[PDB]
């Protein structure tokens, strides 16, 4: 599916675990919080090919329109419903663009069943594919009442829905406030940004690749430590991690002070930490090769 | 040369010591560094290196990260390719090489997005926008062919890029595989992109900033001094700049020809394979790259003709560089007390070009040519600058450009006095400490014990308690004018400073006045007075706009400069097209409208477009990507209002329209406004009318300003009211006069036109009773004038031996004459309110001037 | 005067082409001419002299249309490597390639305001462009299949097109889109023009029309038939005022008189036809080329007529 | 609810018959169609003086007679409960 | 791009007709073969045995 | 359209070769022009544009010399390998190759009227061919050293050729003989139609050859005698050609110089500096304004004519 080279770590392995138990329980949606660039869509979709489940993602562009999301979401529900296929939809919150988006998708989280999205034609279009595909079951229905029924049966049974936004306490506030299948019909997993263990050992995955040990390097009896839990006395790739999550930690700090001032702040984030090692590594590899 | 060869080759040890902890600081800046400015990137590079240095990591101290990450023919093709000298250009370069995450531009000058194209010329780009609709055929095209690809305007980001930027890459098979929408594109290796935004105050959604990486091409202190000394040199010696660039072109030649040679003769003595002396063609070409290292050695005449210019440049020219890099500053700083007004770089360049050349009476003698150079700078600064900015902050910015001046200038600093006017106000006082309360009160007593921290006014309880005498100083009249007692000899500008401070201490009402005096005393004593008189827009629009730029033209509420524009059009012979905006026909004729202007050359005027923000932005957008004709011109009429966008606040040029500061300046803009024609036709009693008019108007207007005393509720008494009563004295003066030459005083309607006037023109605002009975009285005051009896007295000034006595001219010449030489102190009893009304307002505006000098200065 | 027609045999026999001459049109202002033709190369011909003047290379296809504004100052062309581009006529140097379509470009046309550029292609899309920019700002749909041409009316607010849809689609440019559909061809519709100012009363007094009586006479198309005939058309939802049966072959290119008293048409019959439309009868017939011939123009004020065709030879008739 | 066409509709109406208009509550008709209908009356406004010394005015982009007996009048209550606020202009 | 060996041709599929028959378009500077209702660009270095 | 005199510099250097040029021409009608050459290949460029558009191999010696059709549509080359090869402008294809020299060939000339093909070798004989099965016609024979040069009429029935032999023979499908030379004459140029008046104004069919005598003379075909004789020239002239208003006379040597002549005075205007080393053909445009000229150095240049 995807040539992106992943690193492993625990969060990564308890995330990955955890993930996996909501797709295996029926019905059931995922609510990730957590900074972006911190891998929960990549880890959705690793876990969605494990378990067999089919990524299906909005992909917004501009000028898209409520009947555009009306569109993709009539193709998601018949996928899951009429031709019984699981389905892991993505929907990252930046794919919101008014209430008309989000009210649809309270309405399909809590019950399955979204009256109002088939209409006319398109009603009779679903209503001969779900004939078509009872008969392929087996089942032989009668009517439209009790077809309905058993498409929403089927999409409940294999459409499942993973969110992925960035924390804020207001932003917390007015989801909960303007969509309550979130907070109930969902299952929400904190990831957050990556803590300093985490760091420490992307950082160590990193560097145990390049060659940098130093016999000779004498241990100060300070040693501004970041990490806990580092081993004492460290060696020379230990305190250069330790040193890589301090510039990531100083990082954090600045721009809080700025944002305090007053001025403008960007974020930073566990792809501006990868981006950083990927730095020191070719840095490094071509400095010492030249010199 | 083996000499140098062995100390170069024998530091292996202590540069494999120094190497990782170089690269980890290197990686860090190139990787985080990149958004921030010059200030905070070198505090987090001191941050990263105190910490390595704290946990004893080798790193090189004495190194730049420049030089470190670019080598001398890059940095040599980068400043080939249209980039600038600064070191913050420089490590934007190396950001915009080395990148891993594509890159984010912000640079408002467009240098970075030209030295962009100028980089990636070799290959091909297409240059398209985030908004351009057939966006993703050049994207995909891009993607399948293998071209560099830059994008601007990232504000209207296409999300169809996630992937692209996430490298959510299939490698099935062979081919290298990304797919985007629908559709699966072969991903060439050889693909770049480019984003590229044109303002630094843009917000960012975090998923973009994750999967972007930010190069911010701040403008730097050392960067404007150096383009400000080269266009300095440019304006005064071009024969000199001429042989300087030459000169530098030189130089940076013969240095690429040092580092070839220096590689050739490595390369050569390395590939040898052999013995060097089994043949005689090494040692020929040793004999010419010798030959070629005695032509360096002979450089040292380029050195000395490249000393001989810098010190020549830096002991003419240093102190006017450092000047406009702190006017620049000054200015940019500016934006964060009013947040209307925004200034650009290019409008700074724009005031500098305009000081440079276009100046009159600027002589050919070097010496001189500076100091007025540097005056004029100053002047000039101000004028365009508080154009567009409140009366009440054109004080704080003359002050700042005062500091300024006194910094540049023999005098020393008067950093601990001035620390003290500005911050000092709010330290803490002793516990239970109280002077004599005799002669001064309590506040002022504080204040003078707060004062007393000085070394300089050691004493001053005593020496007030001594000079019990100056009640002058104590209270009434006006203690700016003299101010007593003292703080070795003493500078004028020192004595300034003392005084300045003595009347913040004891009567800071007269705050405003003594800093009159002080930027007066300073810099010149006609260095406001541009500003009394009436805005010059035929002159500004004809000269100091230019066509691509928008005429910002921002009004407060109840003033309106559409009848400014017309009548400039009108006098100016120009057609003009009025469109108001707000509607979606509105739109679409504003976008023909400017279409046709451009192409033909007429002007364009849209009004209140405050109410569309949006389009406001699409309009800046199509001004900055459009090349107008020579003389046009596009007004927009605003309010002021927190919803305009700040790009077309920098983009435009701002003209702020407010209540002129003043009876003397109101009666000044009327008489401007009133044709010499209208005014001036027969009777002869019709000028005494207008001019008890403008009077009259003036009056009312800065009565309106003193409120709640003046009138009970804030009127709006405007251009339409005078223009009313103009009309109606008109057409009763041509009703009761046929073609008479004289009319005697007692035909004249007088009961007539106050009537009218308290009825229909200015009554109709006015509801209370009270208010009515004001304007009556007001009118039945003014409009009779004793049946015209000479040394009428239009009010007093002062109750205390002074007095206002109206004119007895008949001709408009000597009326305006008349109030131009009425004096420049005003007082409320004019208006015939209290004295004691502005004290209050006067005491808030200065501790409002205190606070954003402060909040500016904390903030610089 | 307004009467000057084509008369045999031709002026000049411009012949430096190398592949089918596509599109030959005249300059507003200069007395030169240029042509398109299918070896990706605009020769610009002097044609009072007769003289080859100069190429434009840079189209990487065979280039397909190309259309002057009013001032003269520019050229728009379109090709069949799915670009247009835009060449400075003052310099003759190309000022930007815009790209976007996604098939063959068929014909392109600068709207009379100056800074707008119509096109058409095969993915059955027509686009408008920005002169000063290069953006696109607005597409129109609705068409079925390949869109041949695209013509914008004379002041600008109506687009014409003709496609392989077997229609012809006429519509408002600013907001609202496909305000008639005309369907009465039975073959492909190929060539459209409008009808100029000094036309509206010869084409009321020809037609089956009352006494105007209603103000705005409307405007009026022209034929696009593969299937050899020539019909124009009328404002609101369009009725075929008449129908000139009389041709022999695909009609390729149609336009009026400079006096709107005549109108000329060429085709595959390798024939530039004269039609006396009050009388809907051909007064007048040229064999023009050796081949099918695929263009023609007419000039506003000077009396020469110029088609290009496959015989890779560009002609130029005086008019008597 | 009363666009700026639908204004410039009454407005025609109102110049061809020769009647006067009362716009009561005129502070509701918000920011966006105040400024707009401004132009209208403007025009409406020039084309009656030009007439004081087939007169026509340009509304809704066709050429309209302004007889002179017409007049447009408006009815405010401001501070109502904070409605729109009539541009300057 | 990928060469072909398909098996078992006993069972031959008609959907190969045009890739048999070599009907393709140059629209472009391309070629455009047609499978079904859907169009798909064909690479040059393309065979099937 | 009479004062196109070629100007320096060099407007389009076309170095894009390995060997020797031999022969240039233009195309009659496209904006292309062809150049033989030493190493067996006939490269077409573009001399509006500067570009070289693609070559013509096929040849298994060296191409002496290449002629076009009327219509412009058919080309003709000579080789050293006894070959008189025939490509089309449609398909850019080798269409029939025609044997039955017994040497080196060193002229071929399409005839005006489109049908026959002439072509002159080592051996002696000027050899005639049909276009369209490649069948020998008529041989003729009178010279006994090595021909050059041979060069039709406007109409087809009279043909021009040069010789070692110190002669000129022109036969009618001999009608004379010259034999008035000093040394060897190695190019042949025809008179166009519009000089006739020109040249009575300063003294038809007429013909004009340089040689290598350092000279370039000129005959009449309706007497056989010298008109007038043009010298000056300090090397060996390989190509001469008429103007194509009839006024001027362009001719070049191996002294590296375009001397642009007239036969109203019979002096030196201005020689050009072309090629470092010496120059072998040169042709002139019919309406354009461009000189090319062909050198034996490797490259190709193009003059821009004002
Ligand atoms: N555990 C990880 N190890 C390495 N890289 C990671 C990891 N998690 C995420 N990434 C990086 O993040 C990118 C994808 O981020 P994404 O999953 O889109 O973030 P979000 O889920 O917050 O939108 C990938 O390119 C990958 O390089």
């Amino acid at each position: 599916e995807l040539d992106v080279p992943l690193v492993l770590f625990n969060e990564v392995l308890d995330h990955v675990l955890r993930i996996d138990r909501i797709f295996r329980q029926p019905q059931g949606h995922l609510l990730l919080i957590g900074v972006s660039g911190a891998g929960k869509t990549t880890l959705s979709r690793f876990v969605a090919w494990m378990n067999g489940l089919s990524v299906y993602q909005i992909k917004v562009h501009r000028k898209y329109t409520g009947e555009d999301f009306d569109e993709d979401l009539r193709t998601v529900l018949r996928r899951s419903g009429c031709k019984n296929e699981k389905i892991a939809f993505i929907m990252d919150e930046s794919n919101v663009l008014d209430s008309g988006f989000l009210e649809r998708m309270n309405t399909l989280l809590a019950n399955g069943e979204v009256p109002g999205l088939f209409e006319g034609d398109e009603y009779a279009t679903l209503m001969t594919q779900c004939k078509e595909g009872a008969q392929k079951e087996g089942l032989m229905l009668d009517s439209h009442e009790e077809l309905y029924k058993w498409f929403t049966s089927q999409v409940i049974r294999n459409l499942h829905v993973v969110f992925t936004m960035n924390p804020s306490s207001e932003g917390l506030k007015d989801r909960a406030a303007t969509s309550p299948a979130l907070f109930n019909r969902c299952v929400l997993n904190w990831f957050g940004d990556w803590s300093t263990e985490a760091l420490y050992q992307v950082g160590k995955e990193f560097t145990s690749k390049m060659d940098l040990e130093k016999p000779n390097y004498i241990v100060p009896d300070y040693m501004p430590v970041v990490y806990d839990k580092l081993p004492q006395p460290p060696s020379h790739r230990e305190a250069i991690v330790n040193s890589c999550v301090f510039v990531h930690q100083t990082l954090h700090q600045a721009n809080a002070r700025l944002a305090k001032r007053g001025g403008r702040t960007m974020a930073i984030t566990p792809r501006h930490y990868l981006d950083f090692i990927n730095h020191y590594a070719n840095l490094f590899h071509e400095k010492r090769s030249e010199l | 040369e083996r000499e140098r060869w062995e100390k170069t080759s024998e530091t292996f040890k202590n540069q494999m010591s120094t190497i990782a902890g170089d690269c980890l600081l290197s990686a860090a800046f190139i990787a985080y560094a990149g958004y921030f400015d010059q200030q905070m990137r070198q505090n987090l590079f001191t941050t990263w290196s105190h910490h390595l240095q704290q946990a004893n990591i080798q790193f090189r101290t004495d190194i730049a990260r420049t030089e470190y990450l670019s080598n001398a023919d890059e940095r040599l093709r980068w400043q080939a390719s249209s980039l600038p000298a600064d070191d913050l250009c420089t490590e934007n370069a190396i950001m915009l090489k080395r990148f891993n995450r594509y890159p984010l531009i912000i640079d408002p000058s467009g240098q970075a997005t030209e030295f962009i194209m100028n980089e990636y010329k070799d290959r091909k780009i297409t240059r398209t926008s985030f908004l351009d609709d057939a966006f993703r055929k050049n994207l995909e095209s891009a993607l399948r062919f293998g071209n560099p690809l830059l994008v601007q305007d990232v504000e209207s980001y296409d999300p169809v890029l996630n992937p692209v930027l996430n490298r959510e890459v299939r490698r099935t098979g062979g081919r290298v595989l990304i797919t985007l929408g629908d559709q699966d594109i072969d991903l060439s290796p050889s693909f770049v992109i480019f984003l590229s935004t044109r303002d630094p105050t843009v917000e960012f959604p975090p998923d973009l900033c994750s999967r972007v990486t930010f190069v911010n091409f701040t403008v730097t202190r050392s960067s404007l001094q150096s383009q400000c000394l080269n266009e300095v040199l440019k304006a005064e010696r071009p024969d000199v700049d001429e042989k300087r660039s030459d000169l530098l072109k030189l130089q940076g030649e013969f240095q690429l020809r040092l580092r070839q040679l220096e590689k050739s003769l490595l390369q050569a003595l390395n590939e040898v394979k052999g013995r060097i002396l089994d043949d005689d063609t090494i040692i020929t070409t040793l004999e010419n790259l010798k030959r070629e290292a005695a032509e360096v050695t002979r450089k040292v005449e380029e050195t000395d003709i490249v000393m001989q210019e810098v010190e020549t440049v830096s002991q003419q020219y240093l102190p006017l560089s450092t000047a406009c890099s702190s006017i620049y500053f000054t200015m940019e700083s500016l934006k964060q007390i009013h947040f209307l007004y925004q200034y650009s770089l290019q409008f700074f360049l724009d005031i500098y070009h305009n000081v440079l050349y276009e100046n009159p009476n600027l002589v050919t003698d070097h010496t001189q040519r500076l100091s007025i150079i540097t005056k004029d700078l100053f002047q000039v600064a101000f004028n365009r600058v508080a154009r567009g900015m409140l009366h009440q902050d054109h004080i704080t910015f003359a002050m700042l450009l005062a500091r300024i001046k006194l910094k540049g200038t023999g005098e020393p600093t008067y950093d601990a006095e001035f620390q003290h006017f500005l911050r000092g106000n709010e330290i803490v006082l002793s516990a239970g400490s109280t002077p004599r309360i005799q002669g001064l009160t309590v506040e002022q007593a504080e204040a003078v014990v707060r004062l007393s921290c000085l070394p300089a006014f050691k004493d001053l309880i005593a020496k007030v308690q001594a000079d019990e005498q100056f009640g002058i100083w104590l209270d009434s009249s006006s203690p700016e004018q003299t101010v007593p007692y003292l703080w070795t000899p003493a500078t004028p500008i020192g004595q300034a400073i003392h005084r300045l401070l003595l009347i913040q201490a004891f009567r800071p009402d007269r705050l405003l006045a003594m800093a009159h005096m002080f930027v007066s005393t300073n810099l010149g004593e006609s260095f406001m007075s541009i500003m009394e008189q009436p805005l010059d827009l035929t002159h500004i629009v004809g000269t100091e706009v230019k066509p691509n730029t928008p005429v910002l033209m921002c009004s407060v509420p109840g003033y309106d400069a559409s009848g400014h524009v017309e009548d400039l059009a009108a006098e100016q012979n120009t057609q003009i097209t009025s469109i108001a905006i707000g509607s979606a026909e509105g739109f679409n004729q504003a976008d023909k409208a400017i279409n046709t202007a451009v192409k033909s050359g007429r002007w364009v005027m849209l009004k209140n477009v405050h109410l569309a923000p949006g389009w406001l932005m699409q309009l800046e957008k199509k001004l900055h990507s459009l090349q107008p004709h020579a003389c046009f011109r596009l007004f927009l009429t605003m309010e002021i209002n927190p919803k305009v966008p700040v790009n077309l606040l920098r983009a435009g040029r701002i003209f702020v329209f407010e209540p002129p500061p003043g009876v003397k300046a109101n009666m000044l803009r009327t008489f401007s406004s009133i044709p010499v024609s209208r005014i001036c036709k027969s009777p002869n009693e019709r000028a005494r009318l207008y001019f008890l008019l403008a009077w009259f108007h003036a009056i009312i207007q800065e009565r309106l300003r003193y409120a709640p005393l003046g009138w009970s509720k804030k009127y709006e008494f405007g251009e339409s009211d005078l223009r009313s009563a103009c009309d109606t004295v008109d057409t009763w003066l041509d009703d009761t006069a046929k073609g008479r030459q004289n009319i005697s005083p007692d035909k004249i309607p007088w009961s007539a036109l106050k009537t009218l006037m308290a009825q229909s023109i200015y009554g109709g605002r006015v509801d209370n009773e009270f208010d009515q009975r004001l304007l009556n009285t007001f009118l039945e005051r003014l409009f009779t004038t004793r049946s015209f009896d000479s040394e009428f007295k239009l009010a007093c000034k002062v109750d205390g031996h002074k007095d206002i006595q109206m004119p007895d001219g008949i001709r408009r010449e000597e009326f305006v004459q008349w109030v131009e030489l009425l004096p420049d102190t005003q007082t409320p009893s004019w208006l015939g309110l209290p004295n004691n009304a502005e004290r209050v307002l006067l005491t808030t505006q200065g501790v409002d001037m205190i606070s954003k000098m402060l909040k500016m200065q904390m903030l610089e | 005067p307004k009467e000057w027609i084509p008369r045999p045999p031709e002026k000049y026999a411009l012949s430096g082409h190398r592949s089918p001459v596509t599109r030959v049109i005249f300059h507003p202002v200069f007395s030169v001419m240029v042509s398109a033709s299918e070896d990706a190369t605009i020769k610009v011909w002097d044609y009072e002299t007769g003289d080859f003047e100069r190429t434009l290379k840079g189209h990487t296809d065979s280039v397909q249309d190309i259309s002057f504004d009013h001032s003269g100052k520019l050229l728009a062309s379109c090709s069949a490597d799915m670009t247009i581009k835009l060449w400075d006529f003052q310099g003759f140097e190309c000022i930007r390639t815009m790209h976007g379509h996604d098939h063959n470009v068929s014909s392109v046309a600068i709207m009379p305001n100056g800074d707008h550029i119509v096109s058409a292609s095969r993915d059955k899309t027509i686009k408008m462009w920005e002169v000063q920019t290069g953006y696109c700002v607005k597409t129109f749909t609705g068409h079925r299949e390949w869109v041949r041409m695209v013509r914008p009316n004379q002041d600008g607010t109506l687009i014409a097109s003709c496609s392989n849809d077997q229609t012809v689609r006429v519509w408002v440019v600013a907001t609202k889109e496909c305000k008639a559909e005309l369907r009465e061809h039975e073959h492909v519709v190929e060539c459209i023009s409008w009808a100029p100012e000094s036309s509206y009363s010869s084409i009321s007094e020809a037609t089956g029309s009352e006494t105007k009586k209603s103000g705005k006479p409307g405007p009026f198309l022209l034929s696009g038939s593969r299937d050899k005939t020539i019909k124009m058309w009328d404002v609101s939802t369009g009725m075929c005022l008449m129908t000139l049966v009389g041709h022999d072959n695909w009609v390729r290119g149609v336009l009026f008189h400079s006096g709107g008293k005549f109108i000329l048409s060429c085709a595959d019959d390798k024939t530039l036809r004269v039609w006396d439309y009050k009388n809907k009868r051909c007064m007048k017939t040229l064999n023009a080329h050796e081949h099918f011939v695929t263009s023609l123009d007419f000039h506003k004020t000077a009396p020469y007529v110029v088609t290009g065709s496959v015989d890779q030879t560009v002609k130029v008739w005086e008019c008597r | 609810t009363f666009d700026f066409q639908a204004m410039g509709r009454i407005f025609v109406g109102l110049c061809q018959v020769g009647a006067w208009g009362c716009f009561d509550e005129f502070n509701r008709l918000e920011e966006r169609m105040l400024s707009a209908v401004s132009q209208q009356v403007q025009c409406i406004q020039e084309a009656l003086r030009e007439h004081s010394n087939p007169i026509t005015c340009e509304l809704l982009n066709k050429q309209v007679k302004v007889s002179p007996d017409m007049a447009i009048f408006i009815t405010m209550n401001p501070g109502y409960a904070g409605r729109s606020n009539l541009p300057d202009n």
